[PDB]
């Protein structure tokens, strides 16, 4: 809604470091909000821009913060496979076992995928194995529709 | 042939009577447009799969016409653009000269054999393969000022009334439409049809059965029996008229015998068929039909019919229908060819006295005043025998040829009128004496300027159209003008010239006669001296002759390259671009800002203005919007601060104030459906089937390494449109079969709720039209609103989409354009002001090897053509020079003379390189033409000075230095009176504001500039070369 | 070219008649000489690639661009494109008690593109800030997505 | 099984509608039968390639 | 000319080939027609040259 | 007849008037182009009045 927080919108999903720094200082919202309720937060995860997440945290950015549906910037760092993201999230405060409106925590979707190494990464902090979205799924059940053994493996 | 047409006279006047006679059977014939058809023909397959996406058009409109369209003869193109809002425009491009019918109907064809690949759900709408022009004639638009009615009421009224009324017009081609006729449409309410235990789409079915036409046959029908007196068709349940009869359709009936209907379940209005075009007429609410104009059509005879059927039609239709002409460019075509036929008038008139001032007879001044008019007679129907049309092309290809045409005839006026005075001769001998002397001269020059102008006619592109009708005028003008001086006119000058005394080399008796001819002649003497002085001194003045060749080189390169010119057309344009995601709403509340603008700071040069959300460049969607700005008559709008030049200037700094909007005020170019700007469209291609991500990763960085160069390229954009946030549904197909629900059943309400369903055509006033099933708005804005649309259940159990489905945000494409079938991206951009385009070409072709794997390049638009072409120039201009050379040493009969002539090249041009960068022109195309008709008339006047000299050599022996200095003499008279007269008549198209200012300018400009140079040097360096060149060999 | 469009103006009226099982395969009509111009053919000098996968490099990102050419009427093909052929067993299919027909349904169900419509559409209400695209339904783009088809 | 009117807003009134923007016509005709047959008998200058 | 924009559309290929691709050309007939064409020029050379 | 009722011809009877109306010009046509051609071979213009 301020002209800040659009520009730092504009930056982070464009990918410019100098740029979001300089807004930054200039006294910018740093967990400003998209209409669909995306800060730059979840644009640096979902495009991948470090050097802007490492840089928004830094100042006091909402690393658990959810959109208007329940996602926050792990599961779209882990829906896309950006392992310097996600164990930079989770080494600031970021909760592995968070859930949206549908349930779903981002094991469902670094295993509907195939992440192995982000869910090794999850796993090391305490993701339930066990928990479910609202139709009865945990990643043991997603890794076995799509029939990835590895995953299989891994889950025991 | 001259002294053929001495004693046979009335025969020369019988060929010039028909030749003018052609011509008045053709200016009543010949049609009149703006320009000609200079593009390459194209052809743009639209479709429309309603209520989708950008990757469901690409992946199953787009890959599926364009694997099919194979076999297609003289293609270059085929570049598509899909967008979400459902519109897929698939754009070919063929290659100069293709018809446009053959190619058209190989692309219905071809895809008429692709159409069962498509969906059951484009077919029904359609695809509509047609040509690309973009040259809207005229736009009509149709307000109320009651306010009664909306855009979907008058745009009814224009469809099912005026559309058809005017396209029986004559001369009106295609004729597009702003806003949709009357389709009904069925919004629905979830909470409703929940009531009911119902779905939207036994609403699909009720409505498939009950608006259907069926057929029975006959009574009395064949095989009859014996006996059998009558024959009837039979006549079962036929489609639906009214609304009200779309409330009676029966969907279910309930166990307690209650009967439920559409009315009790939906709410049913009239209304359009998209409602995403919004016309706004000075914030009145308008709609409007564009009109273009068919091939071979006057566009002013075509603009004054339909401005009479609609009045016409004026008092039939309802109070509260007003019609208004926003856009219409025959205002200003009407202007552009009347001001150059004054300037014709007008340059009769000026020799018509300048020979006057020099001859001092009312008779020897009537003969061009009739050579001039029948020789542009000649042209005008030379033009109408091969198709050409009357243009600011093919009139300012006259217009800079009346030089030719006025030396012509005053060369052979002058050198009679010289003999008669010298000698004592009558007419008859003189005229049969000097043309002796001409008429091989003449010949060679008609040679040499076929020579020069019709290379300019191979140029190869979209260009050589242009340069092709200049050449073919001025050819023409030119080969018309040798001959009435060969036909007509010496039969004149030995007729209606009179007798006078010899040794009277012209005295006057007591007016500014007398002194004109006395300061003439003491002028001559000093001018004779003069030239003397310099023939024997050389050196001086030939090295000179390199100063001027290395300035005019130096002048050559700091001069920007143009292709034409932008000027007043009494209409511009302004563009609207909001941020992504952007709605309907806050596009209005900007283009009520605009409108607000224009009709409150800038009322007293703006008429109107016409808004149109939803109809933007280089988008359709909901952020995008246009405005076209309609201005007062040039007689309203004085000075150059109420010229477009400063009107976009003003509004885009005060637009550059509106806050999350990028707005864009600009000019008409002079080829709407033309590139221009020096630009390139340069585009990024993915040839190992990388994504849409990767592409995009790479043209953001090869953007990020275009601005690293700001000193050969200054705005390199992305013409496409950022990627945006979309809402996925990911459906659980476990939990649909578990809870016993069909699949097909989910999606058909999801989209017939959502996007829309064309359902079924039912009848209006005698007339068919469209049926759409939809939700209403308030329930499909927002998700959390998803869980209020049940369908139901096998078991009869109603489900909530809830129970299905997961959603989710994506940042994913609105706009997904290809290149050859193969994914895309294009790029725009300029090189800077100093630096040519072919640099920055080369730059960006080498930045492109820096690439990803995978991702190639290509040049489209303007930039497809300087590939093919480049050296076409220097060839055809060298080979010109060939053919000069030639015919030139056949006319002297030597090898060594020509390159007299040969010199004066560098002369007339370096005075238009000094006036074109005095007054700030640019090198445009007009001032090239006026390049070549300085330099053609630079060596008509020293091709008979050195004819003269080397006759009076062979036949006198005067000698060479005496023979040099009597020609000199005796053509000192003719090039003044040439220069003079074309510079008068050329000095207001150089003072020209208003209407065609930047084009009369651009020509008048250089040529002036090339011919005081032209005159003032030619008559001092041609004899030096000539004594050179004597001397040499 | 008139006479391909009197030919082409005759099954204008035809192709309704025939089976949707080859107006989906395609119909073509083409002026053609009888003889092969010229072949041009694609070889792995290494190796790695099964006559296949050369095949469907050439249909997918070489045929297309050069049957657009200018003189190019028919251009065959010496192989064949990809393809999720899909291979069945009816000892598999009877154990389930299924059939090709139940298989077909579930194809043609689950890959699908889907009108899902436009969040925030047109015409809107007062007072929106939201413009969307719905997303549904995809095509399947893999082997592994095929597997998991219900 | 159309009758002759359900074609003319159907069938003829809407090709007729589309057929104006062409190159040398003189004129045009239509029929529209009671058996749903439909003509339209357009009618170039002479000279005209057919 | 047909076979010229093919031979030229394939070099718009082959930097994008993955490793291993080879293009041959096993079947032509142009690369007899401007020799069988060449031979005769020379040929009419020759016959000035004589 | 009654308001908004016109006529217009069709077939041969477009042809008869559009000869009809044809004939006017070519008889001045094809008459100013015998004086023209007579002046021409004669050079005079009373001989091809006469």
């Amino acid at each position: 809604g301020s002209d800040l927080g659009k520009k730092l919108l504009e930056a982070a999903r464009a990918g410019r470091d100098d740029e979001v720094r300089i807004l930054m200082a200039n006294g910018a919202d740093v967990n400003a909000a998209d209409v669909v309720g995306w800060t730059p937060l979840h644009l640096a995860a979902y495009w991948g821009h470090l050097e802007i997440v490492e840089v928004l945290l830094k100042n006091g950015a909402d690393v658990n913060a959810y959109d208007t549906l329940g996602s926050t910037p792990l599961h779209l760092a882990a829906h896309f496979g950006h392992l310097e993201i996600v164990e930079v999230l989770l080494k600031n405060g970021a909760d592995v076992n968070a859930k949206d409106d549908n349930g779903i925590t981002p094991l469902h979707l670094a295993a509907n995928r195939g992440h192995l190494e982000i869910v090794e990464v999850l796993l090391k902090y305490g993701a339930d194995v066990n928990a479910q979205d609202k139709f009865g799924k945990t990643a043991f059940d997603i890794s076995i529709n799509n029939g990835n053994e590895d995953l299989a493996e891994i889950l025991q | 042939m001259p002294n053929f047409f001495i004693d046979r006279p009335i025969f020369a006047w019988v060929i010039a009577i028909i030749i003018m006679l052609a011509g008045g059977l053709a200016i009543l014939k010949l049609p009149v447009a703006q320009y000609p058809t200079i593009a390459p023909p194209a052809v743009t397959i639209s479709a429309s799969y309603p209520g989708a996406d950008a990757k469901t058009v690409q992946d199953t409109v787009t890959q599926v016409i364009e694997q099919n369209m194979n076999g297609i003869d003289n293609l270059m193109y085929m570049s598509s653009n899909s967008d979400s809002t459902g519109t897929v425009q698939i754009t070919l491009t063929f290659e100069s000269g293709t018809d446009a019918d053959i190619a058209q109907v190989q692309v219905q064809n071809k895809l008429q054999l692709a159409m069962p690949l498509l969906p059951q759900e484009v077919q029904q709408q359609g695809v509509s393969v047609e040509k690309s022009s973009s040259s809207f004639l005229m736009v009509v638009g149709v307000i109320n000022t009651d306010g009664t009615m909306t855009q979907e009421d008058i745009s009814d009224y224009v469809a099912a009334n005026m559309k058809d009324a005017i396209s029986r017009t004559s001369g009106v081609g295609d004729v597009q439409l702003f806003g949709s006729q009357y389709a009904m449409r069925i919004w629905m309410n979830p909470n409703e049809l929940n009531k009911f235990q119902l779905t939207p789409v036994d609403v699909i079915t009720a409505i498939k059965a009950q608006n259907a036409q069926v057929a029975a046959g006959q009574l009395g029908g064949t095989p009859p029996v014996k006996g059998q007196q009558l024959n009837a068709s039979i006549i079962a349940q036929t489609r639906l008229t009214s609304t009200e009869e779309f409330g009676k359709i029966l969907l279910k009936v309930n166990q307690d015998g209650s009967r439920v209907l559409l009315r009790d379940v939906a709410k049913i209005e009239l209304g359009g068929e998209n409602y995403d075009i919004i016309a706004e007429f000075n914030g009145q609410p308008a709609s409007g039909l564009g009109i273009k104009l068919a091939t071979g059509a006057n566009a002013l005879d075509t603009a004054a019919a339909i401005r009479a059927e609609l009045a016409k039609m004026e008092p039939f239709f309802p109070s509260g229908l007003k019609i208004v002409y926003p856009y219409d460019t025959t205002p200003f075509v009407k202007i552009s060819i009347h001001e150059v036929v004054k300037t014709l008038v007008e340059a009769i008139i000026l020799v018509f006295l300048v020979m006057y001032l020099f001859l001092q007879n009312f008779r020897a001044t009537l003969i061009p005043t009739i050579a001039v008019p029948v020789v542009l007679l000649g042209t005008f129907a030379v033009l109408a025998a091969f198709g050409f049309s009357i243009n600011t092309l093919t009139m300012f290809g006259m217009v800079l040829a009346i030089g030719l045409l006025v030396d012509d005839a005053i060369v052979v006026v002058e050198n009679v009128e010289r003999v008669m005075a010298e000698e004592g001769l009558p007419p008859k001998e003189a005229t049969r004496k000097s043309m002796g002397q001409i008429q091989g001269a003449l010949v060679g020059i008609a040679m040499v300027l076929s020579a020069v102008f019709v290379p300019m006619a191979f140029f190869g592109g979209s260009t050589g159209a242009i340069y092709r009708q200049f050449s073919i005028t001025i050819v023409s003008a030119m080969a018309l003008s040798v001959l009435v001086a060969l036909i007509l006119t010496p039969a004149l000058c030995a007729t209606m010239l009179k007798p006078i005394a010899k040794g009277d080399h012209g005295e006057g008796k007591k007016g500014f006669f007398g002194w004109f001819n006395r300061m003439f002649e003491k002028s001559t003497h000093h001018y004779t001296d003069s030239v003397g002085g310099i023939l024997r001194s050389t050196g001086r003045y030939l090295v000179l002759y390199l100063i001027i060749v290395v300035g005019m080189a130096y002048l050559f390169v700091r001069l920007p390259s143009s292709f034409l010119p932008d000027e007043d057309q009494g209409v511009f344009m302004t563009m609207v671009q909001l941020p992504a995601g952007a709605t309907q709403e806050r596009t209005q509340k900007v283009l009520n800002e605009v409108t607000h603008y224009y009709l409150t700071k800038e009322k007293n040069n703006v008429e109107s203005v016409f808004a149109v959300n939803g109809f933007g460049f280089a988008g359709r969607g909901q952020n995008t919007g246009i405005a076209f700005v309609s201005l007062k008559d040039w007689a309203d709008r004085p000075g150059e601060e109420n010229k477009v030049e400063a009107i976009t200037m003003r509004a885009t700094r005060a637009f550059s104030q509106i806050k999350d909007a990028m707005v864009f005020a600009f000019n008409l170019p002079a080829i709407v459906e033309l590139g221009t700007a020096t630009g390139f469209d340069f585009e990024l291609i993915d040839q190992a089937g990388l994504g849409h991500e990767k592409l995009t990763q790479a043209r953001n960085q090869l953007l990020a390494e275009a601005a690293k160069h700001p000193d050969m390229l200054t705005s390199v954009r992305p013409n496409g449109l950022e990627d945006t946030p979309q809402f996925k549904i990911d459906i659980d197909q476990e939990k649909a079969q578990a809870l016993g629900v069909s699949i097909n059943d989910i999606n058909t309400t999801l989209g017939a709720a959502w996007g829309g369903s064309y359902v079924n055509d039912f009848i209006d006033r005698g007339r068919v039209k469209k049926v759409y099933v939809m939700s209403e708005a308030k329930y499909r804005m927002l998700p959390d609103d998803i869980g209020d649309w049940y369908v139901r259940a096998a078991d009869g159990q109603m489900v909530p989409f809830s129970a299905f489905s997961s959603s989710r945000w994506e940042y994913g494409s609105p706009r997904l354009e290809r290149y050859n079938g193969l994914p895309s991206m294009e790029i725009l951009g300029q090189a800077a002001p100093g630096k040519s385009t072919g640099e920055a070409m080369e730059l960006m072709e080498q930045l492109a090897s820096k690439l990803p794997t995978g991702v190639g390049y290509d040049w489209t638009g303007m930039s497809y053509q300087e590939r093919l072409s480049g050296n076409q120039a220097p060839s055809l201009y060298a080979i010109s020079l060939i053919v000069v050379f030639l015919c030139l040493a056949a006319l002297y009969e030597s090898w060594s003379i020509p390159f007299s002539v040969m010199l004066v090249v560098p002369l007339g041009v370096i005075g238009a390189l000094l006036a074109a960068t005095f007054r700030g022109l640019t090198n445009d195309v007009y001032f090239q033409v006026g390049l070549l008709t300085t330099i053609g008339l630079s060596a008509k006047n020293a091709i008979l000075i050195v004819e003269f000299a080397k006759d009076l050599m062979d036949k006198e022996g005067k000698g060479l230095i005496e023979a040099t200095l009597d020609a000199v003499r005796m053509r000192l008279r003719p090039i003044l009176m040439t220069s003079l007269a074309f510079i008068l008549g050329v000095m207001p198209l150089v003072i020209s504001t208003g209407a065609g200012s930047g084009a009369q300018n651009a020509v008048g400009t250089g040529v002036m500039g090339g011919m005081v140079t032209a005159t003032v040097l030619a008559i001092f360096f041609v004899p030096v070369f000539f004594v050179v060149v004597r001397r040499r060999f």
